[PDB]
């Protein structure tokens, strides 16, 4: 028995029985049941236009005849005679040779089909049983997204990833597979690997409310960042002298910035999404340089050289993205752009974000150094900015942002339009950056004014505020927990009792009702059968008043049964029969004969 | 003297602690073997390992047995350890200092299969068994006898002759009654009688903290939630993180595991024990020394106490 | 287990080995042994875990031979349900079957009791059997089984007067 999770048919699914388009879902499920031959063939691809290379299936008589060509159109837009189709130019690809049934599949660039022609006695819908062989196995490569029927009564499906049971056969053919996500009981069955289940209880998966919205609530400050202005100023100071410049209290859209500039050097170390857009973060610290061609490659976290030793240093945690662009025509000059410097000398070594300041002349001797003569040099070199250097001598314009991401209790937001408040609903939250699902209700916590968030003993984020309202609200989570399944056994019954535990019944019914649990098979839920109990919420049985010997326990002294008008029925456990000893002040009970009794 | 009997029963959701309901982490998850099947097959074991030991060690009776409405005894009181109607719950005075002397993330904690009520049911049963038909009713059928008879067999049980009892029969009632009536204060006074039991909850609580608190750590990665480093990287990127933090939290769950299975088996000892000693000291007068008591037994009365007896 | 990726490339050692460079094929096998070894420690913690459960079983059974089986335990409930008579075992595979024989009273009978009888102005107690009458006359019998006898001075022993025992009754015990 194999238990297998691939793109199948769900049982029991809807069935369009029948030129439109049908899209392709990445897997469909064709059975024609005809026999005056009409059915001859598909056509496969994306836009079918003549752009793509569409895919062009027919089957004439015995064989089919495979070919990925581009053509406008196939024979297909008294049946006495068509052999002239409309078109079938630009051939890339070559291939030859009741109830057909027919899966069609791809994934990684492989054409995969499954055949099926099993001639059902009569023309009945079959409510049998029959598995599909693989036919070929095509590895064309080419992508498919929409497909129309080729013509000269069939039911077309969608396929949907799923997990099956399968059981082979001695002889290896699959007989009677078994869905997991149909019914209950065809849930314990995949869990326990086998057709047939004993009564008892059993441990299933786990139920959990799905949200239902998603807000987003950020705090209004629409100034746009000055990004723009720093990256388009006139001139850049010394790589020494790098200008720093702190942003805040604006709007982080600098994803319009990767377009007025052509970025050949974009490399972000710490964060690097292209949609970086949802990111809130406290400090930017954008930096502005001026460096040579062959110096890109020395900015980066633990890398080491003359510029990370005497001009400028990256720490090794560091969070950003970095940003070069040639400036030939605007940070050169033709008799050399004299007023570049760059420190050379320093009896001392660099750390990430300082800056040196001191011009005075280095000491490169044992005796004391006053001014020039001995071997005294000033650390100090202007850059020969010429036209005529080669790429890896060409000034270039560099800018590095250093990000600071721990939650968000400050500004700097990227461009995301606000949502309005919903309280006292299982809604995704994202406020000001902090991102997480739960209710909302009204708080009573007294938040002095300057704290953001609020955690508890295991820290975990318990309350939150946002600007854009500044109330205080909590962040419990939506309700979850496991599940169980009772039967009495395949060979008794097929009725089965679901057993949603630490959860309240009225809880479960609203989520019910508004379609908002994870296990999307619904147990029927009639009247007077929905029983409220310290273990959970069983919704399979009604609760009777009458006292048996247990069963199978549920919990809490409740155990649950099979009686006969044969259903379920719930009960609180009986502690045996009762008896009274008549006690007296003179009274005694002698045996007056004996019993040998034994056991194991 | 005090025995644990039971233990809290847990239950555990390896994929939501694991994986914050992500399924990128589930994806991930999914090529580690089935090590969650392996855990749920460890908890629910321990969890029908417990259910058992409470059964096995309150359920040694066949039939409920009712004391008659008239309670004298030949002078004995018997009254902290019976029930009294007179407050809900049906609990004996005793058992209501012992009850009222004692006191997220996918972790659920089920409630145990026999309700307090029942096992308060059962010790009646028991009681009443015993200070009516004497030990007949654990070997057979119920026989009744007057309890001063029911004492006299017991002084020959050890080697005392039973004129003694006829002879000194109101003073052993007075000094049972006054030993019975000290119980009381010496439980109500001491606040540690029960270190016990209330070793076992702690012991609960802690690991269950210990298993919360480590969903906190890094582990040698950008961040401990799994969402934030969701949106903030590209999946191949932030595929090492995932796979730190599920390789960080699936160690701490197989600790946990081993823990509680370490424990159930000590626990399941316990049990072994109580089961023994309620069969042979309270349904029989045992002759081994020091087993059933500090001196020569004569009998016991059980009462029942949250997880223990 | 031996077939689970563990986040690695494939599950088999030689297309990892014939498919990568050593130093990415080092790093996969790695992680593979890595979980493998997770495996091995988790079986062997069990298996130990389940050898001590197995160990206190095995306790509990030579216990229960050496003490039910070659010889008549007078511990309650340990050796069957009711008052033991004998056992005997049976070999059955990695266990043993003990048949536990016992005794069971049935057929109770009602009676009436006194603590003592006073005769000639003294108290009398009997020997080892319950004083016990059908209405009219006193006899004295086992406690286990109904066997009514005469009660005689062979029968009982006397200590003290008559006002000390509360349910003390008038009767006559002939001397032999
Ligand atoms: C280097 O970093 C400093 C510090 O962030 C930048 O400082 C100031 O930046 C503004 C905007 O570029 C400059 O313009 C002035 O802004 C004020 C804003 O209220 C405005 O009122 C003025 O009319 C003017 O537009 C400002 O001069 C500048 N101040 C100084 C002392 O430099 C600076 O721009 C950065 N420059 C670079 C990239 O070299
Ligand atoms: C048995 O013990 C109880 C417990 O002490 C006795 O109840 C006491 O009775 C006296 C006399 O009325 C009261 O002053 C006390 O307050 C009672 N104690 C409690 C805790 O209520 C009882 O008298 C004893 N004898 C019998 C036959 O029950
Ligand atoms: C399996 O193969 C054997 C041998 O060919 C054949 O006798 C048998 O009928 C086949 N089918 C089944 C269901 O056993
Ligand atoms: C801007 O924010 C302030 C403070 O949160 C608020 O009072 C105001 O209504 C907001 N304005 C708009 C247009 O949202
Ligand atoms: C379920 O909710 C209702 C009202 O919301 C409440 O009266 C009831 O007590 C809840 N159930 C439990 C078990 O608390
Ligand atoms: C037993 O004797 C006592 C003596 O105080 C008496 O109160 C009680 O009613 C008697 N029991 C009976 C007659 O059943
Ligand atoms: C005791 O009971 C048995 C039934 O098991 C019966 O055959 C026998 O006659 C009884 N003894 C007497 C003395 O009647
Ligand atoms: C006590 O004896 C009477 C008659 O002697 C009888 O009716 C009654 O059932 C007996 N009580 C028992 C057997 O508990
Ligand atoms: C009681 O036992 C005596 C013993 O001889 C017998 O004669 C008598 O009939 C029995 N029954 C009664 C009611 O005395
Ligand atoms: C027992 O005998 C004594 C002595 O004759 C007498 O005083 C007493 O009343 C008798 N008791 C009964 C219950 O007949």
């Amino acid at each position: 028995l194999h238990l297998t999770q691939d793109l199948f048919l769900p049982f029991f699914s809807n069935v369009t029985w029948f030129n439109p388009v049908l899209p392709f879902n990445d897997g469909v499920y064709f059975a024609s049941t005809e026999k005056s031959n009409i059915i001859r063939g598909w056509i496969f691809g994306t836009t079918l236009d003549s752009k793509t290379q569409s895919l062009l299936i027919v089957n004439n008589a015995t064989n089919v005849f495979i070919k990925v060509c581009e053509f406008q159109f196939c024979n297909d837009p008294m049946e006495s005679e068509s052999g002239v189709y409309s078109s079938a130019n630009n051939c890339t690809f070559e291939y030859v040779s009741n109830l057909r049934e027919f899966v069609f599949k791809n994934i990684d660039g492989y054409f995969k089909i499954y055949s099926k022609h099993t001639p059902i006695i009569g023309r009945d819908f079959p409510q049998g049983f029959s598995a599909l062989e693989p036919l070929v196995d095509l590895p064309i490569g080419i992508n498919i997204t929409r497909f129309q029927t080729l013509l000269a009564d069939y039911y077309v499906g969608y396929l949907q990833p799923r997990t099956f049971l399968l059981k082979y056969n001695e002889n290896g053919t699959i007989t009677d597979a078994v869905d997991c996500a149909l019914d209950p009981l065809s849930e314990t069955k995949c869990t326990l690997k086998s057709f047939t289940v004993e009564k008892g209880i059993y441990q299933t998966s786990n139920f959990r409310v799905q949200p239902t919205e998603s807000i987003v609530r950020f705090p209004n400050v629409t100034n746009l960042c000055p990004f723009h202005e720093v990256f388009n100023a006139t001139r850049f100071a010394s790589v020494y002298a790098w200008n720093r410049t702190r942003i805040s209290n604006c709007v982080a859209d600098y994803s319009v910035l990767y377009n007025f500039a052509p970025f050949f050097a974009f490399k972000c170390y710490g964060v690097s999404p292209t949609k970086l857009n949802d990111l809130c973060f406290t400090n930017v610290y954008a930096d502005s340089f001026v460096i040579k061609g062959n110096e890109v490659s020395q900015i980066a976290p633990g890398q080491t050289g003359n510029i990370a030793d005497y001009n400028y240093k990256l720490p090794d945690d560091f969070t950003g993205c970095v940003i070069a662009w040639n400036s030939n025509k605007l940070d050169s000059k033709h008799s050399g752009n004299y007023d570049y410097w760059y420190r050379s000398f320093r009896k001392s070594k660099l750390k990430p974000f300082e800056r040196d300041i001191s011009t005075e002349i280095y000491q490169a001797g044992n005796k004391p150094c006053k001014g020039k003569g001995p071997n005294c040099y000033f650390p100090l070199q202007s850059y020969g900015f010429r036209p005529t250097y080669g790429v890896g001598h060409q000034p270039y314009r560099v800018v590095v942002l250093s990000f600071e991401l721990l939650h968000a209790p400050a500004t700097v937001c990227g461009p995301k339009k606000s949502t309005n408040l919903v309280k006292n609903k299982c809604v995704n939250f994202n406020f000001n950056g902090l991102t997480g699902t739960g209710v909302l209700t009204k708080s009573n916590k007294k938040f002095l004014p300057f704290q953001q968030f609020g955690r508890d003993i295991v820290d975990t984020t318990d309350a939150v505020r946002d600007p854009q309202t500044l109330e205080i609200l909590d962040i419990t989570p939506c309700s979850f927990g496991g599940v169980s399944v009772i039967t009495p056994g395949t060979n008794t019954s097929n009725q089965v009792a679901v057993l949603y535990q630490g959860v309240n019944c009225t809880e479960v019914s609203v989520a019910i009702h508004a379609d908002q649990l994870t296990p999307t098979w619904r147990v029927y839920s009639t009247g007077s059968n929905v029983f409220q109990t310290r273990a959970g919420c069983l919704i399979g049985a009604e609760y009777v008043n009458n006292s048996y010997e247990c069963d199978i326990p549920i919990g809490a002294g409740v155990c649950a049964s099979y009686q006969t008008s044969q259903s379920i029925i719930a009960y609180t456990m009986s502690l045996g029969a009762e008896n009274s000893v008549a006690y007296s002040n003179n009274s005694i009970a002698i045996p007056t004969n004996f019993t040998i009794s034994v056991t194991t | 003297e005090i025995l644990p009997v039971s233990m809290t029963k847990t239950s555990v959701d390896c994929t939501m602690y694991i994986c914050g309901d992500s399924t990128e982490c589930s994806n991930l998850l999914l090529q580690y073997g089935s090590f969650c099947t392996q855990l749920k097959r460890a908890l629910t074991g321990i969890a029908v390992e417990q259910d058992k030991n409470t059964q096995e060690v309150f359920a040694q009776v066949k039939q409920i047995y009712k004391t008659p409405p008239i309670k004298y005894f030949g002078g004995f009181n018997f009254s902290q350890i019976l029930p009294d109607p007179s407050k809900p719950s049906k609990r004996s005075p005793i058992e209501d200092l012992l009850f009222n002397k004692v006191t997220f993330n996918g972790l659920t904690v089920l409630p145990p299969l026999l309700t307090d009520e029942m096992i308060a049911q059962y010790t009646s049963a028991l009681l009443a068994g015993t200070i009516t038909s004497g030990w007949t009713f654990g070997a057979g059928p119920a026989l009744q006898i007057p309890f001063p008879m029911q004492m006299a067999y017991r002084f020959n049980g050890i080697g005392v002759t039973q004129n003694v009892l006829y002879e000194n029969q109101k003073l052993i009632a007075n000094q049972f009654n006054s030993a019975i009536g000290k119980i009381q204060d010496s439980l109500f006074s001491t606040p540690s009688a029960l270190g016990k039991l209330q070793d076992v909850v702690n012991h609960n609580a802690q690991a269950l903290n210990t298993l919360v608190k480590q969903l906190s750590s890094k582990f040698g990665a950008i961040s401990s939630v799994l969402n934030d480093i969701l949106s903030r990287l590209d999946p191949p990127e932030a595929e090492v993180q995932i796979d730190r933090l599920i390789t960080g939290r699936l160690q701490s769950l197989q600790t946990y595991v081993t823990q509680q299975l370490i424990r159930a088996a000590e626990i399941r000892a316990s049990a072994n024990l109580a089961a023994t000693k309620m069969s042979e000291c309270v349904l029989g007068q045992s002759k081994r020394v020091d087993f059933c008591g500090k001196g020569y037994h004569l009998m016991s009365f059980p009462q029942s106490a949250p997880h223990g007896v | 287990q031996l077939s689970s990726k563990f986040g690695a490339i494939s599950s088999v050692l030689n297309d990892i080995l014939s498919r990568l460079d050593p130093p990415e094929a080092e790093v996969q096998i790695d992680r593979l042994i890595t979980g493998r070894l997770q495996s091995l420690q988790t079986y062997v913690t069990q298996q130990l875990i389940r050898a001590a459960e197995i160990r206190a079983s095995a306790n509990l059974a030579a216990t229960k031979m050496s003490e039910c089986v070659l010889g008549q335990s007078k511990r309650v409930d340990f050796c069957g349900k009711g008052y033991h008579l004998m056992s005997f075992p049976q070999s059955a595979p990695h266990g043993v079957v003990f048949l536990h024989v016992t005794y069971v009273p049935a057929q109770e009978k009602n009676f009436t009791t006194a603590p003592a009888i006073c005769h000639d102005g003294k108290a009398h107690f009997p020997r080892e059997g319950v004083f016990v009458s059908n209405g009219t006359h006193w006899f004295v019998t086992q406690r286990n089984f109904y066997e009514p006898q005469i009660i005689t001075t062979d029968n009982t022993f006397v200590s003290g007067n008559c006002d000390v025992v509360i349910g003390i009754v008038n009767n006559t015990v002939y001397d032999p």
